[PDB]
RNA sequence: CAAUGGUAGGAGAGCGUUCUAAGGGCGUUGAAGCAUGAUCGUAAGGACAUGUGGAGCGCUUAGAAGUGAGAAUGCCGGUGU
RNA sequence: GCAGUAAAUGUGGAGCCGUAGCGAAAGCGAGUCUGAAUAGGGCGUUUAGUAUUUGGUCGUAGACCCGAAACCAGGUGAUCU
RNA sequence: GACGACAUUAGACGAAUCAUCUGGAAAGAUGAAUCAAAGAAGGUAAUAAUCCUGUAGUCGAAAAUGUUGUCUCUCUUGAGUGGAUCCUGAGUACGACGGAGCACGUGAAAUUCCGUCGGAAUCUGGGAGGACCAUCUCCUAAGGCUAAAUACUCUCUAGUGACCGAUAGUGAACCAGUACCGUGAGGGAAAGGUGAAAAGCACCCCGGAAGGGGAGUGAAAUAGAACCUGAAACCGUGUGCUU
């Protein structure tokens, strides 16, 4: 039948123009007293899913 | 371009002009082949099926205990290795038809009608005029027109008497101008089109 | 081409790889699945995204954002896509739908500015960008927002 | 065990726990045995206490 | 002029079995099977002759698959020690 | 869906993909987001896509075959004990 | 009830081929014809459009049915305008507690149900528009009936199949849910093929018989009833070369 989508993932990544996936960052919910001011604005950004993980999850997000 | 119009007798009457965008293109053998495969696949009423290990009668009891007997471990008398057991992955009821883009379907009818106009197998006749069904007379017409054992006759709309006359001549099929199909034009070694059907086929296919 | 001499298009067809039929084929005994483990079993393999119990990527990462159930996104027509019309000619959304430059009016029409006019004409759309406005007015012609 | 007037009867559902663990349960009507006038001649029958809230003659 | 051991494994080219479409053929002046033979190709394999056999079956091109067995203490049937 | 022969095919243009991306969003647009910046940086911008289909994989299906210890529902049984 | 109309549970008619060759027999081969609204198909001593049953086409019911045109027949009020009053579905809506359902986990559950307690309004009203309200828009619950498009095939009728051809295809092509097994629920097999025609071997010989060997039937009897073809494992009898 029609293949489904990892709904848990569709809420975490936006698809970018060259087919990349823009992801949000980790280590950013609490315990900020234990992380530096440098770590915090360099975590206030967006990175791309690394190609190794892309090879792992290509189909979980095929319809995005 | 200009094909000779003959009478049912074979004597030249007039001449008609069929376009080269319909009856004179360079045949695409890649598109014509895919269209022939499609039609032959679409004709398969696949109604072929077998029974797997769930549909064979009975077979629910472990035939013997798992350990202790010296026999191989078995779970049903209807397993695939058993005589009388379920089939693994055989035929299942399915269809075989597919589709091609519309424009490609049109280049395949044109390509078949252009092959049968390069090999000189397109005889445009003026009309047909059969006022009652008689087969012996349709054989006389196709022999006086020197048409090969295999010919496809094309009328304008449904011509009841022309159809009832060629149903039994072995090797002749009768088709309307809209019901032209590739498998039929490509089997036929010769064509015989009514001038009205020839102007209709130029309008529709180009 | 004759029905008894036909040929398929070159390189268009290929015979598929039957597995588990003799050693010579190169996929004889194990059918290309190695020796043991889940990969070697029927219906085996592992669910995609699974990482051997390691926390999967898409739970290491946080969700963000929402969806504004009511978006106004428009079928966009670029500046250079308007030089398929003519001079002075009074284009409209219906006219450009007929011309087929827009396959469907999604929630309106938006003119953006990329190329050039080479023309002088009036327009009537739903929304415009600044560049569209100056690019139309430079050559002359109005833009009646509807 | 139905009421001869309304029809309020028993119904099944789930006893749920704090951990949302479910067990099947039932809900019965407050059926009371009362002597009412069935077709004139008095007779004892089960009738709900909501049907006796207002409307029944014992 | 250089290269050619090879297992898990990747790639390519192919040989065979049944059926279908078309074309072209063979068949009581003996088909398919079966048996024998000292024959041909690089291999999967292909012919030819002679016997038994008493009716169907090849070849070319292309399509589809219940397509290839030596092992599963495999299943069924025969026959050994 | 309709016509058609259980075919081709014709008709059917809701939809579907692409021609513009950026941002959580409002929104803006060859730019956009962060930001006070006209800084810097992220993603873009230099057109090529789409329909069908052969092949390779993967998902959902029992999904290469065989094989448990076992679980649950409805029945049968105190002629042995 | 009373008249018709096609269709369906028997059926009827239905074109056109002869000769030679090989053969046990031709439908084959060869030559010369013919019909076709019929060259679908199955038979026939081999492979048949013209031999047979049929096919295309046409025709056809005493009756007993579905079906349908009508004729009856049986039923029977259609509107507007005011609007002062009146009426418009109660233990109901709905709320609280506890549950189910709705893609959505007593929860916002509004939409919606069930149990337990409460419990309303009557147009100057009531419900809905995803907590929600105010306003707007839509609707008018708590009574009832309703064909079509839709799902399925124990059957029956006609037909189709790049579906199986007896370890396949139904378990079952064959007296099969039967031998058989079990106290019972149940479980469950194996097993088609002489030839064209039974022409199924008159008599004789050995033998008690089973068998056999002649003769005869047949194209063929290593086609003789366990009967078409008859592989391999396996068992024999000879021997050329070896030990």
């Amino acid at each position: 039948p029609k293949m489904k989508t990892h709904r848990g993932a569709a809420k975490r990544v936006k698809r970018t123009a060259s087919g990349q996936l823009k992801r949000s960052r980790a280590f950013t919910s609490h315990l900020f007293a234990n992380k530096s001011t440098k770590q915090k604005r360099q975590l206030r950004k967006a990175r791309l899913v690394s190609k190794s993980d892309m090879k792992r999850v290509k189909q979980l997000l095929a319809y995005k | 371009a200009n094909y000779d119009v003959l009478k049912l007798d074979g004597t030249k009457s007039g001449s008609i002009e069929l376009s080269d965008a319909v009856f004179g293109i360079e045949p695409n053998n890649s598109v014509l082949f895919e269209a022939i495969n499609l039609q032959r696949a679409s004709l398969r009423q696949g109604t072929h099926a077998v029974k797997n290990r769930s549909a064979v009668s009975g077979g629910g009891r472990k035939p013997w205990k798992q350990k202790g007997t010296g026999r191989a471990r078995q779970g049903t008398i209807r397993a695939p290795q058993w005589r009388g057991g379920g089939i693994v992955f055989g035929p299942t009821p399915r269809s075989y038809a597919y589709k091609m883009p519309k424009k490609m379907r049109r280049l395949a009818l044109r390509s078949a009608l252009s092959f049968k106009a390069q090999e000189n197998g397109l005889t445009v006749v003026d009309a047909f005029n059969f006022e009652a069904p008689k087969t012996k007379e349709f054989k006389n017409v196709l022999s006086t027109l020197e048409q090969p054992k295999k010919v496809l006759v094309v009328t304008e709309n449904e011509d009841v008497n022309v159809e009832l006359s060629a149903r039994n001549i072995p090797g002749v099929q009768v088709t309307t101008a809209q019901g032209l199909n590739v498998l039929d034009i490509t089997n036929a070694d010769s064509l015989v089109i009514t001038e009205a059907a020839a102007k209709k086929v130029e309008e529709v296919l180009g | 081409m004759k029905l008894h001499e036909l040929k398929p298009a070159e390189g268009s067809r290929k015979e598929r790889n039957r597995v588990g039929r003799g050693v010579a084929t190169g996929n004889g005994k194990t059918s290309g699945r190695g020796h043991k483990g889940q990969k070697a079993r029927s219906g085996g393999g592992v669910r995609p995204g699974f990482e051997g119990g390691q926390l999967p990527l898409f739970r290491r990462l946080p969700k963000r954002g929402f969806t504004n159930i009511n978006r106004k996104e428009y079928a966009i027509v670029n500046l250079d896509q308007l030089n398929k019309f003519e001079d002075g000619t009074e284009v409209t959304p219906a006219l450009l739908v007929e011309s087929g430059v827009v396959k469907n009016e999604k929630s309106g029409i938006k003119i953006l500015g990329n190329g050039s006019l080479d023309k002088k004409l009036t327009v009537k759309a739903h929304k415009f960008s600044a560049s569209a406005a100056e690019a139309i007015d430079a050559k002359g012609g109005a833009h009646e927002v509807i | 065990k139905q009421c001869f007037v309304t029809g309020r009867k028993a119904s099944t559902g789930n006893r749920r726990s704090h951990a949302l663990n479910s067990t099947k349960r039932r809900w019965n009507a407050n059926l009371q045995k009362v002597r009412i006038l069935v077709d004139g001649k008095p007779k004892k029958v089960w009738v709900s206490a909501r049907a006796l809230k207002s409307g029944k003659v014992t």
